[PDB]
């Protein structure tokens, strides 16, 4: 309601509304992100009905600005609204600086907004946990990961969505430093397919470089999933 | 305080309660079909039999025109549909007023989803219990069709259905559908899936209505089917 | 069931008590308000090895002459630190002299307790430990969510703070120099760390009397003060 | 209370420091100008001294004379540890906005843990100066300092100007300083020759106590 | 006093709008007089009522008008505000603000909800 | 008062987009096209139990407020037309809501408040009159908002000759035909004396009015 | 300043409109020799906005917005007087600082009997001063010259070719001109040297 | 500050007087094949052009498409009108670009927002002199190099007529889905 | 504190408005026939006390020169809806200088009713309006429900025993019918479900002719049509 605390403290010091936002995030689709050297591959789970649904409209690896990019899991409309807010905020920041928006500032802004929706009356928490990837003013690749609670922390290789813990353990076991582009894309594909059925149509991986977010072609994805299927047996 | 409905509130596990009940209303309305064809975009609908004394001529309560190049159809509450279609008309005409171009349908469905998400998230008022099937033509990506919902999600669809018996309509569309389909074949497929969803063998002419958007001669033109051409289409359908 | 502002039968706000129930869940932090300065430390609770350990820092600078440690809900605490530094630099704008620690913790307290209509909706479930130097020497402060702010000689916050405060009561003495304060803080930390006290698993910030600058200790300094500890 | 508000409404009987009051006249933006028609004793504000700032091989030289009513007024403000702002024109306006810009920069450096660029500070100062353009505002500032994109000598004014360059000088008699500087100037100049050139040009400016500062990549000295 | 209040907001130049020449001084011209065309009339009406009848009448009128106005749609789609028209007794009257129209552009709907009711 | 702000935001009104551009254009010194000043000779008189207005054109000055209320304007054409439409429709809405015969006093009060709200900017002179429950009443509204119940009124550019003729040849308990003759003796004489078109006559009876646009 | 001169002629079941084409700023300094002033609002509605080019474009797009909203809401054909009072209300909405065009409204009355077509013409002032002429009507900054030939060359009912010849011969302003002859079953646009 | 612009078959060229003689406050390269050239005060230019460019960036990024040039021209016209409503200062506008629908195009707009499509546009103090040369020598099927020769001759004419010396210009060129920048001194 | 009291219940159905329909089921009948030469609306006004002034208790009201209105519900909602419908009619009149089309007014009233159903802290309306009118597009007869849905009806009945009344009307209705036959069918349908003796002052009949203004028939005319 208008001017009404939707989220309030529970008897055991917990925000139940923020908790409900957390399992709402966990029920969403998966998404993996890796960083190395000066680029960061990004992957999301794709879910479309064959022969009826249009894969083109279903977009998950949006670009926020010239450099930063954002993936998400959970409520799609909430993600779209916060994306509009963050894009407008990036253009505000680029108006005042005349310099590109670093990843740390927009990550902090996303954390601030998601905290604000967990502390204002008449607003429920945002049911998403977005992770931003981009270059700072120093021009070093970094990845952050927000949550509905508004907590953010820098990450080297992080995943979200359904069965997130298995992908996190796999990345923690297998991640190396200063990897190649093909190695990074292979690791991201294997990480998402650890908790996703092995098929080309369920991934839309793209590589973020300082030029742009280049979407990987379908033939490369087909070759890599066939290679992973061969390696599994 | 004690009389609060608490609309904008998550469930115990992961969901907005009222948004589910709104979806159940979408599951308790007349079926609406949507198709993509090689020479237009077809969107039929099933007319609920309120009474035989309803003025059948020029009372198309399912499909409406939002703009000269955009139309839509509803499978929920008509009173909400009127206001939402009015706001869609206002946004499309304001875009044409400011930017001096025909509205891309993606922007329009994004804005109507923003309306439905604002009622989903902000305030305490109940959400909008209606789902649209916005489709049209633009030079950016040719013919397009979308499927909005009260939760604010949306996505493209080459062919889709909403309302009662939507699973049967989706199953029929999955089998009999082709990319290089002419307008007549799409109309016959619309008749077939509407008859299958309604469970009747012969479609009733008074109980259905159809429309399409042809882009002949480099100019958008919507045509809404009346009783005579519906009867002709049904006669050709039964004879093939 | 009940509003955000409703007294219990014992004259205690329900939401305030629930906020005080949440501050216990958090990372350990310890501070000694010795005469030479404040040695506000922290835990660096690493969630996993993949944590970059650069964007996750508990010790933030409200101002050049102020240090603090956060506990409980983290985004809320970041909002508290942001408002505190905003009004601190506002005070620097209106008044030439740097803001005292006492006035800063009053601004923090009236931020924390504005949730009642007396805008913000619910109380700030954070237990900060502000510390810094001003013209009357060092000053260490504390603000639970109930707003009953009080200064401390030495204090600890976070989960399992009972052992920390007991050991500080059992070891702290007056006229303690700055190196003695450092080794006391590290010993208290190591005796409440679950894991071993490595160089990278701790954050310390110092505001010295002469310098009056927020110097967050680097890896070499942390290693030295770990090495100089007793058995 | 609402009771007192309605009582004052019916009876027809109706202030933070940072809030700016304006006249109830028909056009407040020209109000001071109308007052300047009535008298000029009040509107005799302490004007700043001409400033001369320029890059060279090792760092930046910034020289300014002391002449206001007063002749020992400091004309350079410390915006940041690496950015030094100048004062020209109305002393109050440039001084106050330099301090407020410094506070914005301090907030940005605190929340966003990174040193701000000179371009960013110049853009912020130009934006806030343009925000109150038309109300009457005299201020000439020459932002100068180091940033991760090298040195920078951004120049901003009341009218929202923002011009990047390597040679600049603003204030009364600035054309004479520009004439001498164009007569003699070189990027690959020594520090002693550079400060001598600055002193000579300032002395030429205030003829028809100089204070000079050298900004370097690790701060600025006072010579 | 006036001209808002500086608070080191740091967001002075927006990507939706530009500052006016008068900022918030609101120089007295025809648009300024037409802006306070309805507020002044209702101020006169509340003056008349709470003078002759008692300030409790003005209190009841303001609370009723705020309550019926509080019952409206979210920002976005225009609200009919019929109950406000009944309470303010302007349903019988048709006036310049009823007819005519203003077409209005760059703000997303979520920014409008933040601006309207402070979220 | 937040609800009035909501009412202002939701509802429309007088937009003011192009004030500054016009200020620059007029300061730069270019002549712009003039207004349609439709101010001509108009008059009216209180005859035997019926008001008899008069005007001249092919702009028909006689405008309709109600079945027993007509009026004649003199000034700017757009102001007169919009104000007359507003008054007619306001009275029609009141008649629908209240279900009573229209009254000239209500029209006079509404016009007086509307014209007094805009001090002199709206060039708008109206000689509104008609028959109500209190008999015939004729009024003499001015652009400053000052009504006055006169036995006969004459406004316009050539108002002096019409007023002089009416003052010369006015009498009480006059016949309707004599009223029409006096109306032409004012308006036709003012047309041929003052620096046009066809005269206009309309008797305002309590019911069953009649309009004569080709009067002469 | 971007001025012009528009013209309109009636006749037996046919109505014609004409306009010059001249855009220029700085009093007398041409910058474009081809600018739209006649706009086809509907199959049976044509508007002749003449004046400052910015006001022509702004009022044309505002009228297009409102007319499209009415057509989509109504879902049927629109009457000419609705557009006329729409334009009058929009002009009066800026009573202070008007739009600085001299509009002329040309249209066809559709009396649904099947349907009977009749002319409809009217002039407007800077504020909105609707007069139902139904004969020839002229508007523009240079209309003072045009009134002479408009009054002299009038014939009453004319053949479409005769109407085109009459309006062409009768027709800060200059740089060519165009004529749109409207008929119930056709429309003909042609430019004059 | 004079501004000049030409368009024809497969070229667009824009030029302005950079005047310090390295004025970067005039040209603004919109994302994609689009540019905005403005003239007036430095602060007014840096406010208005930045507002237009960041708005177009927001539109293109929030929709994942490219703004059509006609939409960009009319949007800049509307925002110029609104800006003049909120700031009573003169700003000249010379929108040009490339779109797939109608090839290349140029637009000419004044402080009054009297925008119109032209093949030859001029603004500023030297608008009268350059416009005569563009009227005299422009012709259909023009190749870009001779168009730059016309601009060089106009620069020479402005040098000869007025007392200016050591005058500089910056040329922005659009052709073959490529944007190019040059610095001609005459 | 603004929340919606009309909230989607389990299994949907938007239950609050359905309670309003029960009031529409508990109200006196109010029918109307769209004839080939006009449109008719009729109603059953009660005589609860026998001291009521029959003129004062209007139910068949007039909005525009060719627009009538009748309802079946509580009277206050009818009064406020009538006043706002009239204000919208004059708003269209000043906006466009013509009589408001029936479809536009029906859409506006539907939007207002849906607004009130959706708006926070206000209950829905308790009546089913029955618009009728004549325009250049011919005759029109609409019905705005409490839910806000509008139906382009040709011959409809709302109130107590609405199903039987609609069935009786459908049994004896044709597309091509004169105004007199339509009035007789209206009188017969009203007399079919009255539970008493129908006579003068118990019904009110309004008619809008092909060209004449919408006139409410006087008591003598109703008595003449009764015979």
């Amino acid at each position: 309601s208008y001017d009404r605390a939707i989220t309030v403290f529970s008897p055991d010091g917990h925000l139940l509304q923020v908790e409900h936002a957390l399992e709402a995030v966990k029920k969403g689709g998966c998404a993996v992100a890796i960083k190395s050297s000066n680029f960061a591959v990004l992957a999301v789970e794709k879910k479309n009905i064959p022969k009826l649904q249009n894969p083109k409209t279903t977009e998950k690896l949006i670009k926020l600005d010239e450099h930063n990019c954002l993936a998400f899991a959970g409520l799609n409309a909430d993600a779209r609204v916060l994306v509009n807010k963050t894009r407008l905020e990036c253009q505000r920041y680029y108006l005042n600086m005349d310099e590109p928006a670093p990843v740390d500032y927009i990550a902090k802004y996303v954390a601030k907004v998601q905290q604000k929706f967990t502390h204002r009356g008449g607003v429920r928490p945002f049911g998403i946990a977005t992770l931003i990837a981009g270059f700072k003013n120093n021009k070093e690749i970094c990845i952050y990961q927000t949550e509905p609670s508004g907590i953010y922390a820098a990450w080297k290789a992080q995943a979200i969505g359904k069965n997130a813990k298995i992908v996190q353990e796999f990345l923690e076991k297998n991640y190396q430093e200063n990897m190649e582009q093909k190695d990074c894309i292979f690791l991201a594909l294997k990480a998402i397919f650890e908790v996703v059925e092995l098929s080309s149509k369920n991934v839309e991986v793209a590589l973020l470089t300082e030029k742009d977010l280049t979407f990987i072609e379908e033939q490369e994805i087909n070759s890599m999933v066939e290679l992973i299927d061969q390696e599994r047996t | 305080r004690r009389y609060d409905s608490r609309t904008t509130t998550f469930s115990p596990e992961g969901r907005l309660y009222q948004v589910e009940y709104a979806l159940e209303a979408i599951n308790n309305a007349s079926i609406t079909i949507g198709l993509i064809t090689k020479d237009g975009v077809i969107l039929g609908a099933d007319k609920v039999f309120i009474s035989k004394l309803i003025d059948k001529a020029n009372n198309y309560e399912k499909i409406y025109k939002i703009d000269k190049h955009i139309f839509c159809g509803v499978a929920g509450l008509n009173a909400d549909a009127n206001i939402l279609i009015n706001q869609s008309r206002l946004y499309a005409q304001r875009y044409l007023y400011n930017y001096n171009e025909v509205q891309p349908v993606s922007q329009l469905v994004v804005q109507i989803c923003d309306i439905k998400q604002s009622y989903t998230q902000y305030g305490g008022l109940r959400p909008y219990g209606v789902s649209f099937l916005i489709g049209g033509y633009d030079t950016k990506d040719g013919y397009q069709l979308y499927h909005t919902d009260p939760s604010g999600n949306y996505s493209g669809w080459f062919a889709t259905a909403i309302g009662t018996n939507n699973l049967t309509a989706s199953s029929v569309l999955k089998q009999e559908w082709k990319n290089d389909m002419t307008l007549e074949e799409g109309l016959l497929l619309a008749l077939k899936t509407l008859a299958k969803s309604t469970d009747t063998e012969i479609p009733k002419s008074e109980k259905i209505e159809l429309a399409y958007l042809t882009n002949k001669d480099g100019e958008v033109y919507q045509k809404y089917l009346t009783e005579k051409e519906i009867e002709e289409l049904i006669k050709l359908y039964t004879q093939k | 069931d009940r509003g955000v502002n409703t007294f219990s039968p014992e004259g205690r706000l329900f939401q305030v008590e629930y906020a005080l129930g949440a501050i216990k869940l958090g990372s350990t932090a310890v501070g000694i308000c010795v005469n030479d300065g404040v040695i506000l430390a922290s835990e660096r609770r690493i969630s996993s090895t993949l944590i970059e350990k650069d964007s996750v820092e508990k010790l933030l600078s409200i101002d050049d002459h102020i240090g603090c440690a956060m506990s409980g809900l983290m985004a809320d605490a970041r909002t508290l630190i942001d408002y505190a530094r905003v009004e601190c630099n506002h005070y620097k704008f209106i008044y030439n002299e740097n803001i005292n620690i006492k006035s800063c913790v009053e601004l923090i307290s009236e931020l924390a307790l504005d949730f009642s209509n007396l805008i913000m909706s619910r109380p700030f479930g954070v237990a900060l430990l502000i510390g810094g130097v001003d013209k009357n020497g060092p000053c260490l402060w504390y603000t639970e969510p109930s707003g009953t702010n009080t200064r401390f000689s030495a204090a600890s916050i976070g989960s399992a703070q009972e052992g920390a405060e007991l050991l500080l009561q059992e070891n702290y003495k007056k006229d303690m120099t700055f190196e003695q304060a450092e080794i006391l803080a590290l010993t208290v930390l190591r005796q409440v760390m679950e894991d071993k006290l490595s160089t990278s698993n701790v954050e310390i910030c110092a505001i010295k009397k002469s310098d009056q600058t927020f110097y967050k200790y680097n890896t070499d300094d942390i290693s030295r003060i770990i090495d100089v500890l007793p058995s | 209370s609402f009771m007192n508000e309605i009582d004052n409404l019916i009876n027809d009987v109706e202030n933070d420091e940072l809030e700016f009051c304006v006249a109830p006249v028909n056009v407040p933006r020209n109000f001071i100008k109308y007052a300047q028609t009535q008298n000029k004793k009040l509107f005799d504000f302490h004007k700043g001294t001409t400033t001369l700032a320029f890059k060279f091989k090792d760092g930046i030289i910034v020289a300014v004379d002391s002449r206001a009513s007063s002749q020992n007024v400091e004309k350079i403000i410390e915006i940041n540890k690496n950015i030094l702002g100048t004062m020209a024109g109305g002393a109050a306006d440039c001084l106050y906005w330099e301090k407020y810009l410094g506070k914005i920069i301090k907030i940005y450096e605190l929340r966003n843990n990174e040193k701000i660029s000179v371009r960013a500070a110049s853009t912020i100062l130009s934006n806030i100066l343009y925000q109150y353009k038309g109300y009457g505002l005299c201020c000439g500032i020459i932002l100068s300092g180091y940033d991760h994109t090298g040195f920078n000598m951004f120049y901003v004014d009341d009218s929202g100007k923002k011009v990047e360059g390597n040679l600049f000088s603003c204030g009364s008699g600035s054309t004479y300083a520009y004439s001498i500087l164009d007569s003699a100037y070189d990027y690959n100049l020594n520090l002693d020759q550079a400060v001598e050139l600055a002193r000579n040009a300032i002395y030429h400016a205030t003829f028809r106590k100089v204070r000079v500062f050298h900004i370097h990549k690790n701060g600025y000295d006072k010579i | 006093n006036y001209l808002e209040k500086l608070n080191f907001d740091f967001k002075v130049k927006d990507v939706v709008s530009i500052r006016d020449i008068n900022l918030e001084g609101k120089e007295k011209n025809i648009e300024t007089f037409h802006d306070t065309i309805l507020l002044n009339e209702e101020k006169n009406f509340l003056k008349r009522t709470g003078l002759i009848y008692g300030s409790q009448e003005v209190y009841k009128n303001i609370l009723d008008r705020e309550i019926v106005s509080l019952s409206r749609r979210l920002p976005g789609i225009k609200s009919s505000l019929l109950s406000l028209d009944i309470v303010r007794n302007t349903i019988d009257r048709i006036d310049s603000y009823e007819y005519m129209e203003k077409i209005d552009p760059l703000e997303p709907l979520s920014e409008i909800i933040e601006k309207k009711m402070n979220i | 008062l937040e609800y009035i702000n909501i009412l202002k935001e939701e509802n429309g009104g007088y937009n003011f987009d192009n004030l500054k551009r016009n200020e620059i254009l007029k300061e730069k010194g270019v002549k712009f096209p003039q207004f349609r000043k439709t101010g001509t000779t108009i008059c009216g008189l209180v005859c035997q139990n019926a008001v008899i207005l008069g005007a001249d054109t092919n702009c028909s000055k006689l405008h309709y407020i109600s079945k027993n209320i007509w009026c004649a304007g003199a000034g700017v054409a757009g102001d007169l037309e919009h104000t007359t439409l507003w008054l007619q429709h306001n009275v029609e809405l009141h008649r629908l809501n209240t279900n009573t015969q229209p009254r000239v006093s209500m029209c006079v009060s509404r016009l007086t408040q509307e014209l007094f709200k805009y001090q002199g900017y709206k060039v708008c002179a109206i000689v509104l009159g008609g028959v109500d429950v209190n008999g015939p009443q004729l009024y003499g509204i001015h652009p400053h908002g000052s009504s006055c119940l006169l036995p006969f009124t004459a406004l316009g550019s050539g108002s002096l000759n019409a007023m002089a003729v009416l003052e010369a040849k006015y009498r009480d308990n006059m016949t309707i035909e004599e009223g029409k003759n006096l109306v032409c003796e004012a308006i036709c004489a003012g047309i041929f004396n003052d620096l046009g078109g066809n005269v206009d006559i309309c008797v305002i009876t309590k019911d069953s009015y009649q309009h004569i646009r080709p009067y002469k | 300043y971007n001025g012009g001169c528009v013209l309109g002629m009636s006749g037996s079941n046919c109505v014609a409109i004409a306009c010059d084409l001249r855009l220029g700023a700085n009093t007398f300094t041409t910058v474009s020799t081809k600018f739209s002033k006649i706009f086809k609002m509907n199959n049976n509605v044509y508007v002749g906005l003449s004046g400052l080019a910015t006001d022509i474009q702004t009022l044309y797009e505002i009228l297009r917005y409102r007319v499209n909203l009415y057509e989509v809401r109504q879902d049927a054909e629109m009457d000419v007087e609705c557009f006329a009072n729409m334009l009058s209300s929009i002009l009066y909405s800026n009573r202070f600082s008007p739009y600085f065009v001299n509009p002329i409204v040309v249209g066809f009355k559709l009396k649904h009997y099947k349907v009977n077509y009749e002319p409809y013409l009217t002039a407007y002032d800077l504020i909105g001063a609707k007069c139902e002429t139904r004969d020839f009507v002229v508007n523009g900054v240079t209309s003072e010259q045009l009134f002479g030939m408009c009054e002299s060359l009038y014939v009453k009912d004319q053949d479409e070719n005769g109407l085109f010849e009459t309006i062409s011969q009768c027709l800060i302003s200059g740089w060519g001109a165009e004529v749109l002859v409207l008929t119930p079953e056709k429309i003909i646009k042609k430019k004059l040297k | 500050d004079t501004l000049i612009g030409l368009r024809g078959n497969n070229f667009v060229v824009l030029a302005a007087d950079t005047y310090k003689n390295d004025d970067n406050t005039k040209f603004y390269d919109i994302h994609g094949n689009k540019c905005l050239l403005l003239g007036g005060s430095i602060g007014d230019r840096l406010q208005f052009g930045e507002f237009i460019r960041k708005n177009v960036h927001l539109y293109q990024y929030q929709n994942n498409t490219d703004m059509f040039v006609k939409s960009f021209a009319f949007f800049t016209r509307k925002n110029l009108a609104y800006y003049l409503r909120r700031n009573p200062f003169e700003v000249n506008c010379l929108i040009a670009g490339y779109d797939k629908k109608d090839g290349y195009q140029l637009y000419w707009c004044d402080y009054l927002s009297n925008m119109d499509s032209v093949n030859k546009g001029a603004h500023g103090y030297g608008a009268y002199l350059v416009s005569a040369i563009l009227d005299k020598y422009y012709h259909e099927n023009l190749t870009v190099d001779e168009a730059l020769d016309i601009f060089k001759l106009c620069f020479e004419e402005l040098k000869k007529r007025f007392l200016l010396t050591q005058i500089n210009y910056e040329l922005r060129i659009m052709y073959d889905n490529k944007v190019e920048t040059q610095y001609v001194t005459v | 504190y603004s929340f919606s009291l009309t909230t989607f219940s389990p299994t949907g159905k938007l239950v609050q408005i359905e309670y309003a329909l029960n009031r529409v089921s508990s109200s006196s009948p109010a029918l109307g026939i769209r004839a080939k030469n006009g449109v008719i609306i009729a109603t059953e006004k009660k005589s609860p006390n026998e001291l009521i002034e029959e003129n004062s208790i209007f139910k068949i009201q007039q909005i525009s020169e060719h627009i009538g209105i009748v309802y079946a519900g509580m009277p206050g909602d009818f009064r406020v809806l009538l006043k706002r419908a009239r204000k919208e009619a004059i708003r269209y009149s000043l906006q466009y200088g013509s009589e408001i089309l029936v479809k536009e007014l029906v859409k506006i009233i539907a939007s207002i009713v849906q607004e009130f159903t959706q708006t926070g802290g206000v209950r829905p309306f308790g009546l089913s309006l029955l618009i009728c009118g004549v325009d250049v597009y011919g005759y029109h007869l609409y019905q705005i429900d409490p839910s806000g849905c509008y139906f382009n009806w040709m011959a409809t009945c709302v109130g107590k025993d609405y199903q039987n009344n609609m069935s009786f009307l459908e049994k004896r209705y044709n597309k091509d019918i004169e105004i007199e036959d339509a009035i007789h069918t209206a009188i017969l349908t009203l007399k079919e479900s009255y539970e008493g003796v129908l006579n003068e002052k118990n019904i009110e009949i309004g008619v809008a002719y092909d060209n004449k203004p919408f006139k409410i028939l006087t008591q003598n005319e109703i008595k003449d049509y009764l015979i």
